[PDB]
């Protein structure tokens, strides 16, 4: 009846909000292109606060989390490329001849060994220099002249070789006054109202792998395999399937290379593919076939909830487009594979040894983003072979179903792992009526 | 006893979430956010910086045109009209939770922030009226 | 808000064993009790018993203690404070005179001194 | 009634400016000052920011060791000085604005500023040595 | 008279320091720390600006959620354990310094800035039980 | 005016071998000069 | 009409319309811009 109007500092009350999210990683130290190193020290306690009785709302695909890693990870790259060799002298034209030939027909041009005239530390006299070339980072003039793939559209950039292209697990936090609300639901669409609910200061280790068709190195499901995209029944959203069991893939180069430098100007040095110690052979992944077949059918299981227990679905290899997004495109041990996925999407289901991935390497890989920029992948040296687990596809339908893979979009890779995640804001005042008045 | 942890009373009783706001008040500006270094991660961090203490100072200069100064739980003079919210005091503070009551009560929010400013420029010009003698 | 649509009410004869529901909606199931109350011809109402839930803690009138077994599913979350559940009521030792008017009534506050008073009634089920 | 806005009684009497100060007092730490890139309007923007929260915190200090914290008018016991100006009551609250009364005051406003500096380090020490029984 | 300056009682005893809190309140915020020049020397200064408001408030906010709020000696109602302490007062306010203090009390001091949160947690509530009368 | 405040009865621990000011100076002036030699001329012509 | 020291020559006059008088300005002349390639992603516009 006699009621005032009561002001209270600190009420669990929170709005959705974007805000600028800082970096934390764990103590590990030489320095990686995430620059992990100048994040803050994350607690060796993740402090995480169950919310009982709360239910929020989600959508992975309005997430800004996703959108400011995806400029975040691109940022990282930019910035770690400024200070090195710009390789504008390494457009010049190309002697190339086939290196050691007699093996297999029209696989001694898959690399070639070329020699070319090259700039020295003194600007008046020149150099010819040899270096060994893949095939997909030249094109020919029309003879044996070619020129390399990238010189009539971007400048080209090689990566400090001092630095590591090996992913550290990130995390993301919300600055003093915000919050980070996990999604605690086994079985989470990616949208709609999550019941169980929890708040962390910062998000799990996330590795920024970027890899296509495939993601690699990824977290697990607890139960089932879910699959999510925002309108389903829409055949150009992509599907985004996470496995709960890791099917492991093995890959590997294994030609031994050499590293060989070669001074195009006064403290500036490129470093070219000397030659091949022992065996010329063929880079290539394996994946254990029994593990695939049933980690396949796990995904038609689920798929079978939007399709029907009648339909039949098939998986069929991709329908073209940039060779990035064609093939299962990564980075291994510092080399960049680009690994034909067909004897993994060749499969028609009912309605109720190990098989290896032919893989070709790029070294002068461009930018996702704009066109003009491209960078030259130092060639690394010894035997390359790199493990690890594939958790999750990204496939596309076609409007008997079928589904191929693909998704050249980088931050397709971020919503597989920050789905759970949703950025909110405190407004810790609150007021309320009580009988209670002043003086 | 209890103790649900930072913001850990969100889905209780606007009564019960009412006793834990010292858990609440203390995350408001400390967290994890020693050079400054101008990188991808050092630009952010900054800016991590400057909006914690901005949106907290702004919370508590309302504390103060109010004089509420240093309070969790301060009481006013401005009573309370029936048009924001005709809902019972035990239909409130043990039914509702603090999230849906600030749902409800969002729209009158710029209404009593007002009678509370000047309820308080009144009540320190009357107590100046009084020590005046 | 909130609605709370009960069973059918189809009959049965003494000896046997029926089961009523409780569909909610408007309002999070959790959060406050079901209870279920008996409006007999031959006696005035009685009060049945409540169930969390939440808790799944149930409390029943000694008249029940060892005859009705009250069981709820989980909810299923519609919006933020919008969800849809479910409850369910069962007679052991019946006979026929225990008939009458059946209700399903949700708990009024979720503290104080009145959590589980049955304060938002079903449109009731007629019985054998 | 009259609500001359933000700075709106600058030219009024003194008395009439000391009840409207709950207008200036609000817009100094909000207006209009979500990433932050270090571009040409970046940089100013930023300075922006952390200026105002710099000279707002400043004037918050020495309303706290003055023992004023959260008031717009709160009295002390520093007395006047007549040799800062004699001029009387009625000839000063209804007579002259802020602005000038700033303006002759201003060379023994640091004076001023000690003398409560420490009659507020004294008045918290006499009020220990009385809650000491 | 003594006037030692900021940190000048610090090889002083306990007592005496505690009569020259203002010269330490009042160089919290100021010192020397006007457009902002991302320069070698431009980023430094940016950073000692944000540095010192952040440190100044994280104080400023646990005197508030100890009704401390803008003073320099507040008691509370938490009583003294031996066991952090048990030495006497004359032994400590006429004998120790501040520095010292801080080295043997450092442990438990995270303990005693609990006791503090929640009774200032539960008097406001008290007082709101109080006023509803 | 530069204020020095005498700290009577005081008696502090000093290490100039662990101080920091060394370390950040030295990294100072290394960042002055990188500043200032930024804009100027690059002579990459006069290696001939 | 605004000056500093209108009595000084060398202090330039700043006259302000309250009527705006109009201009119209065309270079009338169909120009064709011509991409040029000097380099790996560098282009000059010329002027066809
Ligand atoms: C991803 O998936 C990929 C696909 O699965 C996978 O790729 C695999 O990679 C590995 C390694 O990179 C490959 O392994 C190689 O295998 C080669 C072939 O090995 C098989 O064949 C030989 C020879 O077979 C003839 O001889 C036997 C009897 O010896 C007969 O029974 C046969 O029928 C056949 O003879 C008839 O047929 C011929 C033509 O067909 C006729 O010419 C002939 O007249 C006859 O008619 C077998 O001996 C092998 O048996 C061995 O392996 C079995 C398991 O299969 C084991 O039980 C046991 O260990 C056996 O020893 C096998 O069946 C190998 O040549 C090769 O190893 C040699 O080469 C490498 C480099 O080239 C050397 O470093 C290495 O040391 C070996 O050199 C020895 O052998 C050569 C060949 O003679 C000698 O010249 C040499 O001097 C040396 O001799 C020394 O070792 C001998 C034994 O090792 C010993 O006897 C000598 O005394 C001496 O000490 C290598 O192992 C594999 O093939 C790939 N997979 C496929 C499908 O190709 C990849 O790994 C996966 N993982 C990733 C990428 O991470
Ligand atoms: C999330 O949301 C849910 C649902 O809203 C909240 O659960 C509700 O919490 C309130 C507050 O605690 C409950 O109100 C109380 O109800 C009890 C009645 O329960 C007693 O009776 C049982 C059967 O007779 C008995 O078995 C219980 O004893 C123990 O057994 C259960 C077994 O599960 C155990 O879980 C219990 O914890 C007990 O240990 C139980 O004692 C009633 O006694 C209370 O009244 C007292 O307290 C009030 C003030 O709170 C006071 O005013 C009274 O005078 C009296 O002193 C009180 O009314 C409610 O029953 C819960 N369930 C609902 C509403 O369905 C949950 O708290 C929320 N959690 C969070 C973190 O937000
Ligand atoms: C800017 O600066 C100017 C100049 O300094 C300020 O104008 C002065 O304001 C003060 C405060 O309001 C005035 O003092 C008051 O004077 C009135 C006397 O005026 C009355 O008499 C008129 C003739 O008899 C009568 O016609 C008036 O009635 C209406 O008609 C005029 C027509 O223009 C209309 O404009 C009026 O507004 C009236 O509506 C008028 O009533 C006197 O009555 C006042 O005394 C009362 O109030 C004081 C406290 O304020 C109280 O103590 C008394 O007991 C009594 O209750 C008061 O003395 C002054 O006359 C104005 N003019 C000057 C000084 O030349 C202006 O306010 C400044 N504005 C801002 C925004 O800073
Ligand atoms: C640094 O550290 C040193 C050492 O700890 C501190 O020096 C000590 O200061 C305290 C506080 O002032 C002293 O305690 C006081 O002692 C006096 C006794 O001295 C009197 O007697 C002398 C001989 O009889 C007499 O000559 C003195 O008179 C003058 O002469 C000397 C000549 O050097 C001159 O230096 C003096 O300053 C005098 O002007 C002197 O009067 C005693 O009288 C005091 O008691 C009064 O005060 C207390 C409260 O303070 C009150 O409770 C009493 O009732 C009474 O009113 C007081 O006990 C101590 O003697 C000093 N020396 C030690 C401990 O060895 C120094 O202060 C520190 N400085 C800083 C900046 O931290
Ligand atoms: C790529 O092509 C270049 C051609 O420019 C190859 O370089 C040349 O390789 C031959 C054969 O190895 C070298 O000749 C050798 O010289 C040594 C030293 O006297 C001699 O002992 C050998 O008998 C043989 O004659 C030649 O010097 C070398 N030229 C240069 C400029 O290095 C290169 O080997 C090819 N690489 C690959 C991987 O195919
Ligand atoms: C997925 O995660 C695994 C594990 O984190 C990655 O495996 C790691 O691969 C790198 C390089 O491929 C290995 O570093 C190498 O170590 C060897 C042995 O010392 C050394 O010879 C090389 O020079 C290089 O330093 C690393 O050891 C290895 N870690 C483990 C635990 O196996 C894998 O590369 C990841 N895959 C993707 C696509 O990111
Ligand atoms: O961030 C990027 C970027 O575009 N990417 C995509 C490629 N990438 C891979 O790991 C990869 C995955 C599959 C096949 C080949 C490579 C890392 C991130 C850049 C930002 N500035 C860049 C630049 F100036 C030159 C070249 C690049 Br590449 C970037
Ligand atoms: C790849 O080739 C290099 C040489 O080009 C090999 O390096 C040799 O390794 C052996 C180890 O037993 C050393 O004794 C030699 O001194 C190394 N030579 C040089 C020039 O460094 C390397 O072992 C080869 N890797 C593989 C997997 O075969
Ligand atoms: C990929 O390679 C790894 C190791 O290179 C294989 O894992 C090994 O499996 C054998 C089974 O015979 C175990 O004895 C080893 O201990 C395993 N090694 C490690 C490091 O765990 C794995 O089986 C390979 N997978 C595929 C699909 O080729
Ligand atoms: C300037 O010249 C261009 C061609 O150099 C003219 O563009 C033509 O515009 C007509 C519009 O009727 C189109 O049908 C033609 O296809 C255009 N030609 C080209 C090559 O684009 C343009 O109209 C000229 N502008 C003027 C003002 O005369
Ligand atoms: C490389 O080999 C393939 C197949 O033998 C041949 O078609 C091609 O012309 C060769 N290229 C050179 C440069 O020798
Ligand atoms: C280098 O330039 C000379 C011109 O003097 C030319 O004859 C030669 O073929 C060039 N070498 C290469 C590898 O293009
Ligand atoms: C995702 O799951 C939620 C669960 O309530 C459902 O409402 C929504 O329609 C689903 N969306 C898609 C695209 O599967
Ligand atoms: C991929 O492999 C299949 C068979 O292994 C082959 O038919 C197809 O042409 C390959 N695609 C590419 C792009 O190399
Ligand atoms: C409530 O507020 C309205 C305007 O929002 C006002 O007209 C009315 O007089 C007020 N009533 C009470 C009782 O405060
Ligand atoms: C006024 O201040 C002067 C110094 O500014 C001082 O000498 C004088 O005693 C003071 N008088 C009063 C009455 O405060
Ligand atoms: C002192 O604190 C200890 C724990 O640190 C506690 O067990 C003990 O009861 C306390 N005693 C008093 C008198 O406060
Ligand atoms: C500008 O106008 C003011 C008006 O008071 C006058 O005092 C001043 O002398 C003028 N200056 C010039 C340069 O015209």
């Amino acid at each position: 009846e006699n009621l005032w109007v009561t002001v209270y500092y600190g009420v669990p009350v929170w709005k959705d909000a974007e805000t600028t999210l800082f970096c934390a990683s764990d103590a590990k130290a030489k320095h990686n292109v995430w620059a992990t190193h100048a994040c803050v020290p994350t607690d060796p306690n993740p402090q995480e606060i169950h919310l009982e009785n709360v239910t929020e709302e989600f959508n992975m695909w309005k997430n800004n989390m996703v959108e400011q890693m995806h400029t975040d990870i691109i940022s990282l790259w930019d910035q770690s490329l400024k200070p090195c060799v710009k390789l504008t002298p390494l457009c010049v034209t190309l002697q190339c001849t086939n290196v050691t030939n007699a093996i297999t027909d029209d696989m001694r041009g898959e690399l070639k060994n070329c020699s070319f005239n090259m700039t020295t530390e003194l600007r008046d006299k020149k150099q010819k220099v040899y270096s060994l070339f893949y095939r997909l980072d030249v094109v020919q003039i029309n003879n044996k002249e070619y020129r390399l793939i990238n010189c009539n559209t971007s400048a080209i950039t090689q990566a400090c070789p001092k630095v590591s292209f090996e992913p550290i697990p990130i995390h993301y936090c919300a600055p003093a006054g915000f919050a980070i609300l996990k999604c605690k639901d086994k079985k989470f669409n990616g949208t709609g109202p999550c019941p169980s609910v929890s708040t962390v200061q910062c998000t799990h280790g996330i590795k920024p792998v970027v890899s296509t068709q495939l993601l690699l190195n990824g977290s697990l499901a607890e139960e089932e395999v879910m699959i999510r995209s925002e309108n389903i029944t829409n055949n150009a959203k992509n599907i985004l399937v996470q496995f709960n069991t890791p099917v492991q893939i093995n890959c590997t180069r294994p030609n031994n290379n050499t590293r060989k430098s070669i001074r195009i100007g006064p403290g500036q040095a490129f470093y070219a593919t000397g030659d091949i110690i022992g065996d010329i052979r063929q880079a290539h992944c394996n994946v254990s076939k029994a593990t695939w077949n049933e980690t396949l059918g796990k995904v038609v299981k689920q798929l079978r909830k939007h399709f029907g227990n009648n339909t039949i679905i098939r998986f069929a290899n991709s329908s073209g487009g940039d060779l990035e997004v064609t093939t299962h495109s990564f980075n291994c041990g510092g080399e960049f594979f680009y690994c034909n996925t067909s004897g993994l999407f060749n499969s028609t289901w009912i309605s109720n040894d190990s098989i290896t991935l032919p893989c070709r390497i790029k070294q002068i890989i461009n930018m996702w983003q704009r066109i003009g920029q491209a960078m030259y992948a130092p060639p690394i040296q010894g035997v390359i072979r790199c493990v690890s687990n594939i958790t999750g596809l990204i496939l596309t339908r076609d409007g008997t179903e079928t589904f191929r893979p693909g998704g050249g979009d980088m931050r397709d890779n971020w919503r597989s792992e920050l789905y759970k995640y949703k950025v909110v804001k405190i407004e810790p005042l609150g007021v309320a009526p009580t009988r209670c008045k002043r003086r | 006893a209890v103790f649900l942890g930072f913001l850990g009373a969100a889905g209780s009783t606007m009564g019960a979430a009412s006793m834990t706001l010292t858990v609440q008040a203390r995350n408001l500006l400390s967290g994890i956010v020693h050079l400054l270094k101008l990188t991808v991660w050092g630009i952010k961090q900054l800016q991590a910086r400057v909006l914690a203490v901005e949106r907290y100072l702004r919370d508590q200069q309302l504390l103060g045109i109010w004089g509420c100064s240093g309070k969790l739980i301060c009481c006013t003079n401005v009573p309370w009209n029936s048009s924001w919210s005709n809902r019972n005091l035990s239909e409130i503070w043990d039914n509702m939770t603090w999230l849906q009551w600030d749902k409800e009560i969002s729209n009158y929010t710029q209404i009593i922030y007002g009678l509370l400013e000047e309820s308080q420029n009144q009540q320190e010009k009357n107590e100046q009226d009084l020590l005046a003698l | 808000q909130g609605q709370l649509v009960q069973s059918g009410a189809t009959t049965t004869k003494p000896g046997s064993s029926v089961k009523i529901s409780c569909k909610t909606s408007g309002y999070r199931f959790n959060f406050y009790h079901i209870n279920w109350i008996r409006q007999t011809a031959g006696r005035g109402p009685e009060w049945m018993g409540w169930i969390s839930p939440y808790s799944g803690d149930k409390n029943l009138a000694p008249a029940f203690q060892d005859r009705v077994n009250m069981t709820t599913d989980t909810e299923v979350p519609v919006t933020s404070f919008t969800s849809t559940g479910a409850a369910y009521m069962e007679i052991r030792n019946l006979t026929s005179d225990d008939t009458g008017t059946y209700f399903c009534a949700k708990g009024l506050l979720r503290d104080g001194s009145s959590t589980w008073l049955p304060y938002l009634w079903g449109q009731g089920t007629l019985l054998t």
